[PDB]
């Protein structure tokens, strides 16, 4: 059946003797455990150095993909040519290795990147202390650890002990965890930060709530692993922040699922609290976890409050936006469909759609290895009922980046979210034939903040989910957008793009009609990180082009390297968007596509003993990686340790060539040093190469 | 709090 909850429990043997084993056997010879130590308490390393130390928790709490230190006491010195032990967490009733619930962890002689294992690290009499590093993609819950010690007779394990129960948690801080946020300024705020600000009120008099998130206080975190239980949310996927966002937005609202706040807007609050009443996630989580029922009553900054607090509890980033003339679309659509009685006035009967002075929801960071590079980042999910998705009230995550180029066709609920953010006002006439009156392009969406880090003060993000009103972009996102719900072809290529040099984007429209047509249209360059989270835009530019009958058009766009050498970092890619509209027809051709820049390699070589006060030569060497020749080549050596800085510079290198420098260094400081080679010609700039050399 | 508003 379902491994669907934290709280159960199977009943692992202390005594798992296999076969028919013989009276009179002896057991006496095995290794037996003593005692466990987790070194758990609030000022030691592990809660410390795991960011951990703030749960108002007694047992151990780590997060997932970091080491942590733990000891255990055997009868006798472990001796490795005699026993075999490994540690055990299990999870659930119906733990599966293959499910990731059953994790054995072997104990190993070194530690290997991304794998569970536990090396020794110490040995004091019957005692071993091990760093057990635990995989950046562990389930997140609550496990049970168990020694278990191997003998021929089958495995004896340590009985069942509460005390030693270890909560896993997601990690914004291993840069291998699917949450990996590189800023710890970010960390610290949308992580640890268990206080918070929502802004509500009207565009022009905006109005700040406080509210206590209170992920780190007594029964949260539990309250947390009991959410999803009660969601029925399969174990095996609550180590994937896109599986344990969507869970959340579900079941923070009581519909369909017995979540945790019922919505109200109805000005009385018959039996239970006013939404405007609470002041923060704790009260309403611990009342849900005691009565076991919905809570009444909550509206969308509630909502938004207490999936905060579970989304930060749990270790996934997140943050509470307000947006401002916050569109409701009722028929999916994109648009808000009014109306219009032939008197003028508007038919309330008709109109569904509807508009709120302003909605709140949650912006989780994640990676999504679903999705194609460029749309990680920030995810919008929102827990408050508006409409249903797959057949439940919840919503998202949908790439906020993904909302604002239009490529709405990405899961979860972009559509939803884009018309929240940027619909068309249409109002309409339906007569006794349906006639449009008119179209209001800048009504929804006016303004959309979060709390800035260090501060209680607004930071505005409206430009991270929309283009400026007014400008082309804008509208071509949107019919984008309504797209993804003439006879030209467009694609581009990026030609032949090497890190450190002006590098083309060319865009083809091939026209196979026999009319002639105008193109409006945008492109959009964006640097990203290797694991698919955006970066920053770095080039947008707007056209227009002409295409004749019957025939194939390029449109060379020049990308220099000033405009993204500023921006880079290691293993980061490109990510463009171009989308054209067809002006007489209204087509939208809209392409996304990430490239890789080549990389030119500098090699460094040592050649002698690397002695401190002693003489060793550096060799770098340099391949011309372009059909060009270089001119003025600066090449610089520089090793903090090893050498005075220093430069040779090439007049010329030929296509395709290579040149060696060497350069005598003597090293004036022992140990773990670093050579780290740079060129720049008048052309390419700015490579590097690198190489950790042992003084 | 949050309210329907009428439409401009
Ligand atoms: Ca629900
Ligand atoms: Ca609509
Ligand atoms: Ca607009």
């Amino acid at each position: 059946p379902p491994n669907n909850s934290n709280a159960a429990e199977d009943d692992l043997p202390t005594v798992e003797l296999q076969g028919v084993v013989p009276r009179g056997v002896n057991l006496q010879e095995f290794l037996n455990v003593t005692s466990v130590h987790l070194f758990k308490e609030r000022w030691d390393t592990n809660k410390v150095d795991h960011h951990t130390d703030k749960y108002e928790n007694n047992k151990l709490i780590v997060r997932r993909g970091q080491s942590f230190y733990v000891q255990i006491d055997f009868s006798r010195p472990y001796d490795p040519r005699r026993d075999l032990f490994r540690v055990e967490y299990v999870i659930g009733r119906y733990p599966q290795e293959n499910k990731g619930t059953y994790i054995p962890v072997p104990i190993v002689s070194e530690l290997q990147s991304g794998k569970w294992g536990a090396k020794i690290v110490m040995r004091e009499d019957r005692s071993v202390r091990l760093s057990i590093q635990s995989s950046p993609k562990c389930i997140v819950g609550k496990f049970r650890m168990y020694v278990a010690v191997w003998t021929p007779y089958g495995v004896l394990r340590t009985s069942r002990n509460p005390e030693t129960d270890t909560y896993i948690l997601f990690n914004p801080w291993c840069e291998d965890d699917a949450v990996y946020l590189d800023n710890e300024k970010e960390r610290e705020e949308y992580v640890l930060n268990d206080i918070g600000v929502i802004f509500y009120g009207e565009v022009n008099d905006i109005k700040t709530r406080s509210w206590s998130y209170g992920q780190f206080e007594d029964g949260i975190l539990d309250t947390c692993l009991y959410v999803m239980d009660r969601a029925q949310m399969d174990l095996s996927g609550r180590g994937n922040p896109i599986k344990v966002s969507r869970v959340g937005s579900a079941m923070v609202n009581a519909k369909d699922d017995e979540g945790v706040l019922v919505g109200s807007w109805d000005n009385i609050y018959a039996y239970g609290v006013p939404p405007s009443a609470w002041t923060g996630s704790v009260d309403i989580l611990l009342e849900y976890r005691s009565s076991e029922n919905p809570v009444r009553y909550g509206q969308c900054w509630v909502f938004a409050g207490v999936f905060n607090t579970f989304l930060r509890c749990l270790g996934i980033p997140a943050r509470i936006v307000t947006n401002y003339f916050s569109a409701h679309d009722n028929d999916a659509n994109l648009q808000m469909d009014i109306f219009l009685e032939e008197d003028g006035n508007v038919n309330s009967k008709l109109t569904k759609d509807s508009v709120w002075n302003y909605h709140c929801w949650n912006e989780a960071w994640m990676t999504r290895p679903d999705l194609p590079v460029g749309f990680g980042g920030w995810q919008a999910v929102d827990s408050t009922p508006q409409e249903n998705s797959d057949g439940m009230y919840r919503c998202g995550p949908a790439s906020v980046q993904a909302i604002k180029h239009g490529h709405v066709c990405f899961q979860f609920d972009a559509p939803f979210v884009f018309a929240e953010v940027n619909s068309d006002l249409i109002y309409i006439t339906a007569k006794k034939t349906h006639v449009v009156e008119n179209v209001d392009a800048t009504h929804i969406g006016k303004l959309i903040v979060t709390k800035q880090i260090g501060g209680d003060g607004m930071m505005d993000i409206t430009d991270t989910y929309k283009f400026q009103e007014g400008q082309e972009e804008e509208r071509l996102a949107l019919e984008t957008a309504l797209m993804y719900g003439s006879n030209v072809d467009m694609d581009f290529e990026v030609e032949n793009a090497v890190l450190g040099k002006d590098f083309k984007l060319s865009i083809t429209f091939r026209n196979n009609s026999h009319n002639r047509y105008t193109i409006t249209a945008y492109l959009s360059a964006n640097i990203t990180f290797y694991t698919g989270v955006p970066k920053a835009e770095f080039k947008k530019e707007t056209f227009d082009v002409t295409l004749e009958p019957l025939s194939f058009k390029k449109e060379a766009v020049l990308i220099q390297a000033g405009e993204y050498m500023g921006q880079l970092l290691e293993q980061a890619s490109l990510h463009f968007f171009v989308t054209a509209r067809i002006n007489e027809t209204r087509d939208v051709l809209a392409k996304q596509k990430s490239t890789v820049l080549t990389i030119p390699e500098i090699i460094i070589k040592v050649r002698g003993t690397q002695v401190v006060g002693s003489d060793m030569t550096v060799i770098v060497e340099f391949t011309n990686p372009l059909k060009e020749t270089l001119r003025n080549v600066w090449v610089h050596l520089d090793g903090p340790g090893v050498t005075r800085p220093m430069k040779k510079m090439f007049r010329e290198i030929r296509p395709n060539s290579t040149v060696q420098w060497e350069e005598v260094c003597r090293p004036w400081v022992s140990g773990h040093r670093k050579l780290i080679a740079s060129m720049s010609s008048d052309s390419l700039r700015h490579v590097y190469g690198e190489l950790d050399v042992q003084i | 709090x949050x309210a329907l508003l009428p439409w401009p």
